[PDB]
RNA sequence: AGGACCGAACCGACUAAUGUUGAAAAAUUAGCGGAUGACUUGUGGCUGGGGGUGAAAGGCCAAUCAAACCGGGAGAUAGCU
RNA sequence: GCUCGCCGGAAGACCAAGGGUUCCUGUCCAACGUUAAUCGGGGCAGGGUGAGUCGACCCCUAAGGCGAGGCCGAAAGGCG
RNA sequence: ACACAGGUGGUCAGGUAGAGAAUACCAAGGCGCUUGAGAGAACUCGGGUGAAGGAACUAGGCAAAAUGGUGCCGUAACUUC
RNA sequence: AAUUCCUUGUCGGGUAAGUUCCGACCUGCACGAAUGGCGUAAUGAUGGCCAGGCUGUCUCCACCCGAGACUCAGUGAAAU
RNA sequence: GCUCAACGGAUAAAAGGUACUCCGGGGAUAACAGGCUGAUACCGCCCAAGAGUUCAUAUCGACGGCGGUGUUUGGCACCUCGAUGUCGGCUCAUCACAUCCUGGGGCUGAAGUAGGUCCCAAGGGUAUGGCUGUUCGCCAUUUAAAGUGGUACGCGAGCUGGGUUUAGAACGUCGUGAGACAGUUCGGUCCCUAUCUGCCGUGGGCGCUGGAGAACUGAGGGGGGCUGCUCCUAGUACGAGAGGACCGGAGUGGACGCAUCACUGGUGUUCGGGUUGUCAUGCCAAUGGCACUGCCCGGUAGCUAAAUGCGGAAGAGAUAAGUGCUGAAAGCAUCUAAGCACGAAACUUGCCCCGAGAUGAGUUCUCCCUGACCCUUUAAGGGUCCUGAAGGAACGUUGAAGACGACGACGUUGAUAGGCCGGGUGUGUAAGCGCAGCGAUGCGUUGAGCUAACCGGUACUAAUGAACCGUGAGGCUUAACCU
């Protein structure tokens, strides 16, 4: 229900051990305005596998 | 567990989720491509690429199920009418999903859903 | 076996009643008239036994 | 599959009318039985003068379920009432005289082949 | 005609699940009883603590009642922790 | 803006009581808002309530409250 | 003590069905209740359906299930009629 | 007996089986006549007992419908 | 001048109730539980008066005697009173052996059948209801049997709250009374989101001394083990008959557990039909929303049991009790002492599952890497420029895999999903058009129309070029070979 004793912070840093963040491995480049997006997404200008997918 | 079976409740009772694939399918017809949630086209999958296989084939008869989960017959007269004869020969797959970021107040991943052939 | 007095731990957490029958016959005596159980057991040994000369008694 | 408390029908001349089942026989905590099987029951309806009367405690033996005996095509035969015939209780065989209604193929035996010579039809 | 009848509002709170760091310092959900009278509810008015009031249960008197609250005697007194 | 959903002897309109700027515009997003907030009953700055007939006041009076004198009571006061 | 599932008096009474201010669906009118978005395990909270059996369950048919309207026929004991 | 210790008194009923209940039995441990006695239609969210109907109460649990739980964002306590 | 007699004498002078209660404190002191103790209790043993016709010792055992158990009632007041929640039930248990069923024996006052008692044996099995808060018990009817005990007389941070044990109320009873009753009867709030330990699952890290992909071996651990009945042997043995077997064999059950959806069903709010009231689609006709999925009627896949397949072994070893064989000590006798055989659901195996973090990190099988230099505290050294393999993860499509993770399938060469065609499937003969009928409605097209999860196909869409990660022949020591 509710511990017994205070617990230490070196079991707090054993608690967060699994608990920490991961980033992306490897942006996609695009082919044609040769810029990073993420990996089978589109681009922030509007292109995917090259081509304009979306006129914004 | 769910063995072999099909379809997302989408935290919704299935009264909503009649209602909600109304106006979403409604719209889709109209601007030929909208902004949604990706489960909210990943489960449209299920949904929408069979609310094109709604948009198949003008009869007299067959101007009422897209009455029925429409409740509109001005987009009833944009299908047979005008993309009927658009995709007259795909067989299947007629649209496209953009996995276009992420939604800002919550974090929520959205996609691009669209025609094939939108030009 | 326990009585069903007033009490509770001190009369239902206790063997204080008492029960003694007779094997060729069959006839039962049970007391639970004190809280010691041998006020009891050798208190139903003497209503068994006060059964027990009215047996030839009754017969007869 | 019988349980106890169970009101069943009569299927013979015997008398009662309802009867109740107070005890699935024949095996060590069988906790259920159909045709083909005897039963402890007792007699809550019978007839005015019969060769039973109301509360007898006796043994019977189950002719008519309306849950299902299969056969080895895979077809199950259900009925519509549940009756049973009443047996002796320590001859153990059927102590009326005219069968009432259809029976089946599961009730035949050397204990049983004295039933299905009087019943009216089997299945 | 009725301290009549079924039953809304209204009024009560009998059962059950909830809830028990709560939505809520007693409530909701389902039902329930009364529902033309010994009815219910406004606006006021009056009764003050060994007193009040009470179809009475030590009930109620500002979330507190076998002696209300606040201030004072008063740093009561404590062979007790 | 388009559908959709709910309430509808109300989750609509209207007052008293009570609240006392919340009202209307402009502006701002630190805090406040059980998240963001470009929004707000938030901040900031401006506005906005017009009466012979409506209400109060006012003229009556009830329960009641006070009380000249008056009566009673150590005093304070009690009753009228 | 909260932008609190509570409490708070008066006035207002559209349509169809309906005895009705019940209930339903609605109009006028007003809102979608201040975290969302996923996933579709146990597990509780609510719900729905259930073979055969029908109280055996259990302290206890608790709750659930069931009954339910309007006419008409018919209706026992007993009665303080 | 809302009163009876013994006491599950005895008998009858009821049930397959009834420490309950309903009839008697009177041996009233320790009823009793306005701190009333006995009876009583109607009445009761009153106590006990029995039946029909009814059904996941149960045998013996299965399956779906939602609300959480779990995953990700934003925020973010508690008693100890 | 005082039974100041509670007699070193609180006052001349003083009774109760409190379950409406409260403070101060106490494990200095009660009730449960633990503790010690074992009187009592229970369970054995010794003696043998006798009973048992005779015959103590088949069966029993007077009078007595000696132990064991902690298990009854107790004793004690050591833990706990700045809290250790108790009766019964329910849910789950687990242990003991002093064994209830099953197993193995010995003796019998054991013809058989059936028992009696004793010993071995704890693998597995070991009722439902009526009554009552129940426990217990009685009863009914089962069963192979309905074991007994340890467990806070197991189990309330799991449930129940009937009983006891608050305040309300009443009788009987007691007291003048307020009130009380191991007297009853009616009514009466069961809180806690889990830090640790423990347990059930499921991951991450690093390790196993080049790296990677696999297959295993199996240390060790777990699961599992019940039984009736029928028939044969056989009416055989036995017995006078009645009655009725051993052993061996077959069949079918019960109960349990695992697996499963072909069947038989349930469910199937996403398939379909019927239908009520209302609202809207200009209006009819059609639909649709809402009304618990509005109310029904049904049904695919899936999931499911009540649906159907297995499962308990046989076998081996070593034995227990027990039976022996040779055989001295002990010219005989003698299962023991030397030797030696048999002997049970216990044991170890045989059966399945887990399993090399088995640090003792094992085994075999396959793939990858044969670039350059500086530094000084010169080595399992540090750094720099080329190189990036096997493979891996990441990402997307996904699953009869799943809380997440993990697992599995697939990413254009491609059938991974979705879509599409084909098919089946299920509601049950659509709409519109005719036709008849005053009409409601019926008939013609008509298993038509529709069709969720499904079966066969289809690249129609969505599964991206890359990049990332991991590198560049792998310590020392002898040893053995080969040169
Ligand atoms: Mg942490
Ligand atoms: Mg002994």
């Amino acid at each position: 229900a509710v511990q017994q004793n205070k617990p230490t912070r070196s079991k707090r840093g054993m608690r967060r051990s699994h608990d920490a963040l991961t980033a992306v491995t490897s942006l996609s480049v695009d082919k044609t305005s040769g810029e990073k997006h993420l990996r089978h997404h589109i681009t922030a200008d509007g292109y995917y596998r090259g081509r304009k997918v979306i006129a914004k | 567990m769910r063995h072999r079976k099909s379809g997302r409740q989408l935290n919704r009772n299935s009264s909503h989720r009649q209602a909600m694939f109304r106006n979403m399918a409604g719209s889709l017809v109209r601007h030929e491509i909208i902004k949604t949630t990706l489960p909210k086209a990943k489960e449209l999958r299920r949904v929408v690429e069979p609310l094109i296989t709604l948009a198949k084939t003008d009869s007299v008869a067959n101007r009422r199920l897209a009455f029925a989960r429409t409740r509109d017959n001005e987009i009833v007269a944009k299908l047979f009418n005008e993309l009927g004869p658009r995709f007259a020969s795909r067989a299947g797959g007629y649209t496209r999903i953009l996995k276009c970021g992420f939604r800002a107040g919550d974090n929520a991943p959205m996609a691009y859903i669209e025609l094939v052939d939108r030009s | 076996y326990r009585t069903s007095g007033a009490g509770g731990q001190h009369v239902n957490r206790t063997e204080s009643a008492v029960r003694i029958t007779h094997i060729p016959t069959g006839i039962v005596t049970q007391c639970q008239n004190d809280r010691s159980q041998h006020k009891n057991k050798d208190q139903a040994m003497k209503q068994m036994k006060a059964k027990l000369y009215e047996l030839e008694m009754q017969k007869k | 599959m019988i349980q106890e408390q169970t009101m069943l029908n009569v299927a013979d001349n015997s008398g009662a009318r309802r009867v109740m089942c107070i005890k699935v026989l024949g095996g060590s905590h069988r906790r259920y039985a159909g045709v083909g099987d005897i039963i402890k029951i007792t007699i809550k309806e019978a007839i005015p003068r019969g060769k039973v009367k109301k509360g007898d405690v006796l043994k019977a033996v189950v002719v008519r379920t309306k849950k299902g005996v299969r056969r080895p095509d895979g077809s199950v035969i259900r009925f519509d009432g549940n009756a049973c015939v009443l047996l002796n209780n320590n001859s153990e065989q059927p102590i009326g005289t005219r069968i009432f209604g259809p029976v089946t193929r599961e009730l035949r035996s050397e204990k049983f082949m004295k039933i299905i010579s009087l019943a009216p039809e089997v299945l």
